[PDB]
């Protein structure tokens, strides 16, 4: 079952909240990150393509955020204004996806 | 930018009715169409790979959509439940994925 998990789930700002990604399916092709509940160009963060491990700043890109191989997603420097939902979307190899929501707070 | 036409936009009960996808981007690898207007596996009628020609149904397939290479989706033999608005997720090489929103109405 795909899951993100906030690490931590609330955090201070100035600090760093890491999204970890369980249970990635079998046959990835890549990823890419979403603020908010749902997949929306407009609000890409960053994305990530396994073959030749392309990063792909988006339109919601703000100089804090790092994708890792495992799909994670970090922000440096978060502030109360982060607080909220990101989604991530995993497109596999046939081109079908899969897409999970998780959350963080910022006090 | 990637726009969804529906032709007629008003239907009638019984008859056919296509979503046209202007403006596609050159990189354009596959594509997912949605029920509503958003991307969500819940709602996905069907996937497709652009190369293999291979379509994929969710469970929103009706057995009466035909899509196409160009992303045009043929809906026939309407009902009122078909009304709406229908989503295209248009994944593309580097997987900076474009969607676009349609809507029509079945009367
Ligand atoms: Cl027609």
């Amino acid at each position: 079952q795909l899951t993100i998990e906030a690490v931590p789930s609330n955090a201070a700002e100035g600090k760093e909240v890491l999204l970890l990604v369980h249970n990635l399916p079998q046959d990835p092709r890549g990823y890419n990150w979403y603020k908010g509940e749902t997949v929306d160009a407009n609000r890409r963060i960053i994305g990530y393509v396994i073959s030749n491990q392309q990063i792909t700043p988006g339109p919601a890109y703000s100089n804090r955020e790092t994708i890792y191989p495992n799909a994670s997603l970090l922000m440096r420097n978060v502030t109360r204004n982060d607080t909220g939902s990101y989604t991530l979307q995993v497109i596999k190899l046939n081109l079908m996806s899969e897409e999970v929501t998780g959350q963080f707070s910022v006090h | 930018k990637l726009t969804i036409e529906s032709t007629p936009f008003n239907v009638a009960e019984g008859k056919e009715v296509l979503l046209l996808a202007h403006n596609l981007p050159q990189n354009r690898i596959g594509y997912s169409w949605y029920k509503g207007e958003r991307v969500d596996g819940n709602s996905l009628i069907v996937g497709y790979v652009i190369g293999t020609q291979q379509a994929t149904p969710g469970p929103a397939y009706s057995g009466r959509e035909t899509i196409y290479p160009n992303a045009s989706l043929l809906i026939q033999n309407v009902t009122q439940n078909d009304t709406g608005f229908y989503t295209l997720q248009v994944i593309k090489s580097d997987l900076v994925n474009e969607e676009a929103t349609g809507q029509f109405h079945v009367y």
